[PDB]
């Protein structure tokens, strides 16, 4: 009698994932035009209000 | 102020700008530009020897 099983298994897998992203806001302000302290106070650069 | 990020320090701010004023930007020329301006008249022998 002759008997000879063969057998052979491979497996691969690969995942692959990226994301990006970016957001850039910006303001400017510019004012001419007073001395007295309400435009000292309208200079602050920090809400355009 | 400089430490400071609101703008209630701006009214302080300009205040302080007002008592004491500091110098931002200028416009400048050579030193020995100035002699040739005097009351004095001529003195190019002593400009070119300075500059």
């Amino acid at each position: 009698g002759v008997s000879v099983g063969k057998c052979r298994g491979i497996l691969n897998e690969i995942k692959d994932r990226n994301k990006r992203d970016t957001m850039v806001e910006d303001l400017v302000v510019l004012v001419r035009g007073g001395a007295s302290e309400h435009i000292t106070t309208l200079a602050y650069q920090e809400l355009p209000t | 102020l400089a430490q400071n990020r609101s703008t209630i320090t701006y009214r302080s701010w300009g205040r302080s700008l007002k008592y004491n004023p500091v110098v931002i930007d200028f416009e400048m020329q050579p030193i020995h530009e100035v002699l040739r301006h005097t009351s004095l008249g001529p003195l190019e022998a002593k400009r070119q020897n300075l500059r």
